[PDB]
């Protein structure tokens, strides 16, 4: 199938950028003193 | 008082003895003509 | 230099992480077809 | 490449279901 | 081969002279260790 | 049978055995003759 | 308890002028023979029958041109043992066949193992951490990849480096012409590690020597240090300020500094070894495909990358007939690539 | 007798010997084998 | 120190030079003769200036067989 | 204090986050000019007629290069050693075709780097340090002068200066080998000894100090937290390091004096790189590497090749191919 | 181009003057110990 | 620590931590097997290498 | 230029994956107490 | 379950982040040309 | 896309220089 050649990077960055943002925030919350 | 033959003595001579021999050999080579 | 008193800690609890990841992954599952076209 | 991308996203989702169920923050009565 | 003797002739005469000049001090070292 | 290279192999095997044997014999001998001195 | 092993152990580990140890049993004979083999070959031994080259002082070569050359290509990867099926115990023929090359390479290899074992042994006995042995893994990675793995992937030992100054220079130029080895990112990391290492050596030495505390009256400042002194001989605080203001960043931690000094050149050499493992299989960074497609279609498109390939093409055509005599190359004048006039 | 011949004389004579032998090697670069002639 | 006599002590001593004014020249002369007698050529199989080529030959005697290499060199040396 | 006095005080202030200084007054604008021009040119410059034969070489990213092939291309052979500032061109289009950016960059860079060296003396003086760090930096500086200035002067053209790029660098090296046999030149060999040895001694010193760090930390933490910035006590045991290295080789082959050790670490690579710089600067005037081509001859007079002659065959390949359209006459005399 | 030349000539002179007069402004005294 | 049915069955197999035979034990016999293994590796290397050539052993695709 | 179409995604992930890993570690270090 | 006592906090200081990002970016700047080929 | 990629990585490196210098962990004297 002749799909758009930027579709892969568009999807990968769409997933990775905000997921990473969330992962960063979660892990630094856990590491805070309880 | 000091020993004469040691491990150090052997190590020194394993290098010194062939070196002088080789130097005499290479000295002689300087007079060889084609 | 004296510390800024306006600074606050930031949090994201585990449930929020899971809710957020679900949002991102399902959005990508939805939009990916259109990105590939 | 597209199919890999679709299957990958799907697989990440199922993995998320797993962690969200079995490795949830346990509800606690204070 | 005759050259083998001619080449090693100075070497053996040097080793012998070294032994003669060290034998009183070599026997003394070996007897001290034993 | 014993090809020339199998003979060569045995020769190399024995030469290494002899080199290693003599080396350790000489080192063991010298070690026994010139012992280290320790406090009782 | 105090058997022959323990007695032998005592003697091996005596505090003497040249430490021996258990590792010395491997190290000293192999190192001595490697060096002895090299000196013997370069003084007396030809490369006439393997390469069509003179290679010894006896033949008229000088220090820069002598070599212990690799065996002929027809030898394949023969271990070429003296008692092997090629030389059959004949020492003269063995020399003529390049037996000294495998002799030096193999004793050299076991020698380096012994040296690194020596590094481990001494460190254990003196009670220091074995970082020196670890750093020596880089010289080992280099020797093994270049002198063993490279020729093993190629047709024969023939294409391994020959043990000589000019012969090594030939190896460099061969790698440029045939492998375009300068274009390889693993070689580039190697270059960064070596030049970066040399930089770190120079800058750290100079910094220490120029931030010294005055601990004596002498204008010659070397005597104003005692090995057993507790105090640092130079100011880390002053050194740190200087560099922070000059370069923007500076070391502040002395332990990090010195570890980084291990890390940089050690990692670089490791990277270069990985590149050579690839070249063993002709798995080169030779080309950029995009550059070639463009250049083929567009005869006005030129870059320094395309310029360097033309040089490689010249190197290959001009050096190959004499450098690879087993191929019996005859390139008539007319086929030789040449620019105008030259 | 351990100390009779002064070390500075030994160094000077040894050094001069090195210069002579290396000098001979350089002379040989211009004569006989390896001379190009 | 590790126990052995200092090198400086040794090389400045009369007994050292009594011994080595003999051993050093002897080894040097032995090396010289190794070359001057031509024995070096025959031990290692290194061609003399007159033994690289036959008079009319202008082809290098390259080894081309692995297991008949020894005989090839012998054949080459016969042709001289 | 008047305006000038306060300005002088600011310029020479030891409290600036980055020291300015008087050398800095020249260094800052020249390095900024060189940097800005370099970046713009590397990205966007059109092809440059390096060899003056109306054969423009593309160096920039937008004109079909990548990081590895890209370069700021040396100025035209038609210019030679002529000064070619922007205002000497009829237009920027001409300036670019002829490789004007190269000259702008290298002249600004060399001046700025010379002032970088001066600045290192200058701050050392302000801080009450000893003054010779700048002497260490003279080795790499001299090497930059060698490839960007001295070699072009000797050869009569900035077209033979080293290109400002990764592949252009290799081009410079290969052609240099063809024309000077640099590998066979003892100053380059000294240079190699300097950089190989500098790397060796770097790894050596790094490993020995790290090997003898005094235990100040637990298993679970980095040993680097065992040293605190500005502590008065030394962080490793040099006597133990010496005890190790003296046994690895022999006692008198190892340093027990830290000052002497660090001097050696400074001197080895610096001197070697000085010789490397001098190799290029003297091959600039065509005093070339050793030539042993056809040095070994048999009884009849047949040439018996050595590895030198095989080097020669490789060099001939580079020679005949380089700048394939530039030569009209049989000898390449510059 | 003439305007560019003049501008650069002025810029360069300015900075060169700063360097010369700057180092002439009692530089040996600008150190942390003996100000002479 | 938690006991399980399987843990109890396997208990004996993880109960002898640090248990040693006295002195040199079987080190001499180990050395002999190591020596023989070294000779074995040398043999197969030299066959693959064509340094050791045996009757009926043609080291090639054609056998 | 006719470059490899996977070059973009390869470069992007090569940068992002380890960079993100370090950012995760750094931020959760900062948020720890002392 | 009772806590696992083998658990340990993990650290990466600012300098390490900077050094790490530099390594990554510079490795990317180097290898990217070969990825695009 | 390649030019963009190369220029992007370069720009990120330059930004990193800025932060490494001006937003470094400040060196603090202790014992
Ligand atoms: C790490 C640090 C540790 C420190 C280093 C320690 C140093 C120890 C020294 C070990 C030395 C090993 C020597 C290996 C010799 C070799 O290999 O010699 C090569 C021989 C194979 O022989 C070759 O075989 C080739 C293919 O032949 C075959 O194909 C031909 C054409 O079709 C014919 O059919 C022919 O009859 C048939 O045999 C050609 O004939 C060659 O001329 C001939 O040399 O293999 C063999 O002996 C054995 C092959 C299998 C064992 C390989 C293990 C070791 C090698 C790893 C390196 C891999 C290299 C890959 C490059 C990347
Ligand atoms: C520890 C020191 C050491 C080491 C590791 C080596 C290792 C090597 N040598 Mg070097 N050598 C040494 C010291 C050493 N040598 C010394 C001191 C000398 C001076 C005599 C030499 C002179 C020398 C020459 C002339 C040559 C070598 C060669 C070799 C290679 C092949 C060796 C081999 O195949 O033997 C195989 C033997 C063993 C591995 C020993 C076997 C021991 C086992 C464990 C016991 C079994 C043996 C048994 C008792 C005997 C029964 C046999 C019976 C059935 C007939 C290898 C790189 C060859 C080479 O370099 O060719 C290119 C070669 O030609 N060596
Ligand atoms: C540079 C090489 C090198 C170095 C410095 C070390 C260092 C170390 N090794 Mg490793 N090892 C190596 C390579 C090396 N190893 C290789 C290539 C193998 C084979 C896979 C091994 C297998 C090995 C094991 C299984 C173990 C070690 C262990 C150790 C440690 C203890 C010392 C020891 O056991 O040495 C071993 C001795 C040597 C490497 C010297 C071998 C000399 C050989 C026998 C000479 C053979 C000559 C040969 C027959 C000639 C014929 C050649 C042929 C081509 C013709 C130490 C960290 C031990 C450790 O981790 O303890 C906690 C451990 O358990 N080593
Ligand atoms: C089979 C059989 C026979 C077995 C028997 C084996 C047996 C038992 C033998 C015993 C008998 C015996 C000894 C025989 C000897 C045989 C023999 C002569 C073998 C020779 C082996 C051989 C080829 C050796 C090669 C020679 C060699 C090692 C050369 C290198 C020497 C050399 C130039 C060393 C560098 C010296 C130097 C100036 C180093 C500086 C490096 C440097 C700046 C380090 C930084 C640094 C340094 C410090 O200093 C400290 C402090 C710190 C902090 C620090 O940063
Ligand atoms: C006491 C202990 C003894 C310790 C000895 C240890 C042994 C190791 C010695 C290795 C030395 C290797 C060099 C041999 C050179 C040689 O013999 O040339 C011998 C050659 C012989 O000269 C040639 O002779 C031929 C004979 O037909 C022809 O006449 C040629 O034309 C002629 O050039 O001499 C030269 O080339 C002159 C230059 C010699 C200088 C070499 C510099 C070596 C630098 C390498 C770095 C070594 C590290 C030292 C650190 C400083
Ligand atoms: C002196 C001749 C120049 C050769 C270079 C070696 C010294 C200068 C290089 C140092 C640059 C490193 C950065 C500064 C590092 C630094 O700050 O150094 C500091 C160091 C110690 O400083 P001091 O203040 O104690 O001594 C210097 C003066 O104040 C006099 O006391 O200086 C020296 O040791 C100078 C030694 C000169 C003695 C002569 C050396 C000759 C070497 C022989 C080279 C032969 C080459 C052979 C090749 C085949
Ligand atoms: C290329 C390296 C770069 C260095 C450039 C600096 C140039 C200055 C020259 C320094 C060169 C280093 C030599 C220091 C020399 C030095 O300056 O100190 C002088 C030192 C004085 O010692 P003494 O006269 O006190 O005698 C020693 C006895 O007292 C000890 O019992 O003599 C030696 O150590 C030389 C011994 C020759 C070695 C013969 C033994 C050979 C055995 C092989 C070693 C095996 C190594 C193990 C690995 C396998
Ligand atoms: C191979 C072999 C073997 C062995 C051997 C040997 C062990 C040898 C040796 C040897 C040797 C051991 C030698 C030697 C030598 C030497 C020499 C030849 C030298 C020299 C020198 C020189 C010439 C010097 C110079 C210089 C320098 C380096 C530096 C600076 C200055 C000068 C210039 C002084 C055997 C029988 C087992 C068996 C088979 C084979
Ligand atoms: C696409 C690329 C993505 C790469 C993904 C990489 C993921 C990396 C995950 C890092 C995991 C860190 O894991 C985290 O460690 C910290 C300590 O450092 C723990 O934190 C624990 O120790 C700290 C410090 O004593 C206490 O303040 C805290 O109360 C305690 O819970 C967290 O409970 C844990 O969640
Ligand atoms: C941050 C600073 C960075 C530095 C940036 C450099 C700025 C460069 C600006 C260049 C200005 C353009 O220069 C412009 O070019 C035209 C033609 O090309 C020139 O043309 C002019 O001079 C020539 C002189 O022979 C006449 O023939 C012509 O009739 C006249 O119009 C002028 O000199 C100028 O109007
Ligand atoms: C075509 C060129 C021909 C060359 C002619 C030669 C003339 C040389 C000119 C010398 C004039 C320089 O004179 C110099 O000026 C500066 C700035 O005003 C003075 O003033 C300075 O005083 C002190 C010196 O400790 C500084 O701390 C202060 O910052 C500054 O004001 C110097 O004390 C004075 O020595
Ligand atoms: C390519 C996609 C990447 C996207 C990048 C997104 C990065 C987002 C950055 C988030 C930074 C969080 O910022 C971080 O906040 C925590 C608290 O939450 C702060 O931490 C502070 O509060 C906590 C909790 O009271 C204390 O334990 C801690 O001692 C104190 O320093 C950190 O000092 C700060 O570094
Ligand atoms: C040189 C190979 C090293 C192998 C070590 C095996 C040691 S073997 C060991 O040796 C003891 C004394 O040392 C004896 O008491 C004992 O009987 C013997 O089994
Ligand atoms: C390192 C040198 C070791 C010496 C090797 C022994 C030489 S052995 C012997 O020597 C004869 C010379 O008369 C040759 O004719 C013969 O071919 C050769 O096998
Ligand atoms: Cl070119
Ligand atoms: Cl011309
Ligand atoms: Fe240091
Ligand atoms: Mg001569």
């Amino acid at each position: 199938m002749e799909v758009n050649q930027l579709g892969l990077i568009a999807t990968a960055l769409f997933v990775l950028v905000p997921s990473v943002f969330l992962i960063i925030l979660y892990v630094q919350t856990e590491s805070q003193q309880k | 008082s000091y020993p004469i033959f040691t491990v150090r003595w052997v190590a020194v001579h394993t290098l010194a003895v062939p070196t002088i021999f080789f130097l005499g050999a290479i000295a002689a080579m300087q007079f060889i003509q084609r | 230099m004296e510390p800024n008193p306006n600074r606050q800690p930031v949090e994201l609890n585990r449930t929020s992480l899971y809710l957020g990841l679900l949002l991102i992954l399902v959005l990508a599952l939805l939009f990916s077809s259109y990105f590939f076209n | 490449m597209e199919t890999i991308t679709y299957v990958f996203i799907f697989a990440c989702i199922i993995a998320l279901f797993f962690f969200a169920i079995f490795f949830r923050e346990p509800p606690r009565i204070t | 081969d005759w050259r083998v003797l001619v080449v090693l002739l100075p070497v053996l005469l040097a080793a012998g002279w070294a032994v003669r000049n060290i034998l009183p001090y070599a026997v003394k070292q070996v007897q001290k260790l034993l | 049978t014993i090809t020339p290279s199998l003979k060569g192999f045995f020769i190399g095997l024995l030469s290494g055995a002899v080199v290693l044997g003599l080396t350790f014999a000489v080192l063991i001998a010298i070690s026994q003759i010139d012992k280290v001195q320790r406090s009782l | 308890e105090r058997g022959w092993f323990d007695i032998l152990d005592d003697w091996l580990k005596r505090d003497r002028f040249v430490f021996v140890g258990w590792s010395g049993i491997l190290l000293f004979p192999c190192a001595y023979l490697a060096l002895g083999g090299w000196l013997t070959g370069t003084t007396f031994v030809t490369s006439w029958y393997t390469h069509g080259l003179a290679s010894s002082y006896l033949e008229g070569c000088n220090f820069l041109t002598v070599a212990v050359s690799t065996p002929a290509n027809s030898m394949g990867h023969s271990l070429l043992l003296l008692w092997g099926p090629e030389a059959q115990g004949d020492f003269t023929r063995w020399c003529q066949l390049g037996g000294l090359w495998t002799f030096i390479a193999l004793h050299g290899a076991f020698g380096l193992i012994g040296f690194m074992l020596r590094q481990f042994e001494i460190a254990r006995l003196v009670g220091v951490r074995p970082y020196n042995a670890i750093a020596f893994s880089a010289p080992i990675a280099v020797f093994v990849s270049v002198f063993l793995i490279y020729p093993l992937g190629q047709s024969s030992w023939f294409f391994a480096p020959s043990f000589g100054v000019a012969a090594i220079f030939r190896f460099l130029l061969f790698f440029q012409g045939f492998h375009n080895w300068t274009l390889n990112p693993f070689h580039m990391m190697g270059v960064a590690g070596v030049l970066g290492g040399a930089l770190l050596c120079a800058i750290h030495g100079a910094t220490v020597e120029n931030t010294l505390f005055q601990d004596g009256e002498g204008a010659s400042t070397f005597r104003a240090f005692n090995p057993t002194q507790a105090e640092e001989t130079y100011s880390m605080v002053t050194a740190n300020r200087f560099w922070s203001q000059i370069f923007g960043i500076a070391f502040s931690n002395k332990r990090w500094l010195h570890f980084f000094m291990l890390f940089v050149p050690v990692t670089g050499l490791w990277m270069s070894a990985i590149g050579v493992v690839g070249l063993a299989l002709n798995l080169r960074s030779y080309d950029f495909i995009s550059q070639e497609i463009r250049a083929a279609e567009d005869p006005e498109f030129e870059t320094f990358y395309t310029k360097n390939l033309l040089l490689n093409e010249g190197i290959r055509a001009w050096m190959a007939p004499q450098d690879q005599p087993h191929e019996n190359f005859v390139f008539p004048e007319e086929v030789l690539p040449r620019g105008n006039a030259l | 007798e351990g100390g009779r011949i002064p070390l500075w004389i030994v160094a000077t004579v040894a050094g001069m010997g090195v210069i002579v032998i290396v000098g001979l090697f350089f002379y040989g670069a211009y004569a006989g084998l390896g001379s190009s002639l | 120190t590790t126990g052995e006599r200092p090198f400086s002590d040794i090389i400045t001593s009369v007994r050292y030079w009594v011994i080595h004014s003999i051993t050093i020249p002897a080894l040097f002369i032995a090396g010289w003769l190794f070359v001057s007698t031509g024995l070096a050529y025959d031990v290692f199989g290194t061609p003399r200036p007159d033994s690289y080529y036959a008079q009319e030959q202008r082809s290098i005697p390259l080894v081309t067989d692995r297991f008949e290499a020894k005989q090839q060199v012998e054949t080459f040396l016969e042709q001289l | 204090a008047n305006l000038w006095e306060r300005f002088c005080n600011w310029v020479t202030s030891t409290d600036n986050r980055l020291y300015v200084g008087w050398f800095g007054v020249i260094m800052i604008p020249t390095l900024l000019a060189a940097t800005i021009c370099f970046v713009i040119a590397f990205i966007a410059a059109p092809p440059v007629d390096i060899d003056g034969i109306r054969e423009p070489v593309s160096g920039s990213l937008l004109y079909g290069n990548n990081i590895i092939t890209g370069a700021v291309v040396p100025s035209s052979n038609a210019i030679g050693l002529h000064f070619y500032p922007i205002w000497e061109a009829a237009s920027l289009d001409e300036w670019l075709y002829n490789g004007g950016p190269y000259q702008l960059i290298i002249f600004h860079f060399l001046l700025g780097a010379s002032c970088y060296m001066g600045r290192q003396w200058e701050l050392s003086y302000r801080l009450g340090m000893r003054p010779w760090i700048c002497v260490a930096y003279s080795a790499p500086l001299a090497s930059a002068f060698a490839v960007f200035l001295i070699y072009p002067i000797g050869q009569g053209s900035f077209s033979d200066g080293m290109p400002l790029g990764i592949s252009g660098t290799f081009n410079f090296m290969i052609v240099f080998q063809a024309e000077h046999n640099i590998l066979m030149h003892p100053f380059h060999q000294l240079g190699v000894a300097g950089v190989f040895g500098g790397a060796l001694f770097c790894a050596m010193h790094g490993s020995l100090v790290t090997s003898s760090l005094i235990r100040e930390t637990t298993e679970t933490e980095s040993a680097n937290y065992g040293y605190k910035f500005g502590q008065e006590e030394e962080t490793y045991n040099i006597v133990a390091a010496h005890g190790y290295f003296g046994r690895l080789i022999f006692q008198y082959a190892s340093f027990n004096n830290s000052r002497s050790l660090h001097f050696f670490l400074a001197a080895w690579p610096v001197v070697g790189v000085w010789f490397a710089a001098l190799g290029i600067s003297t091959m600039a005037f065509n005093l070339n590497g050793f030539n042993f081509n056809h040095s070994v001859i048999d009884a009849k007079g047949n040439v018996i090749n050595t590895w030198a002659d095989i080097i020669n065959r490789a060099n001939l390949g580079m020679e005949v191919m380089h700048e394939r359209n530039a030569h009209n006459f049989p000898l390449d005399l510059a | 181009m003439e305007t560019l030349k003049i501008t650069v000539y002025i810029v360069v002179t300015f900075f060169v003057l700063l360097f010369v007069f700057g180092f002439l402004s009692g530089d040996p005294a600008r150190n942390p110990k003996r100000k002479d | 620590a938690r006991r399980t049915w399987l843990g109890d069955i396997l208990r004996p197999l993880n109960s002898e931590y640090g248990k040693v035979a006295p002195g040199w034990g079987t080190t001499p016999l180990m050395a002999v097997f190591m020596g023989l293994f070294l000779v074995f590796l040398l043999i197969i290397l030299e066959i693959y290498n064509s340094t050791l050539i045996l009757d009926g052993v043609n080291v090639s695709w054609k056998a």
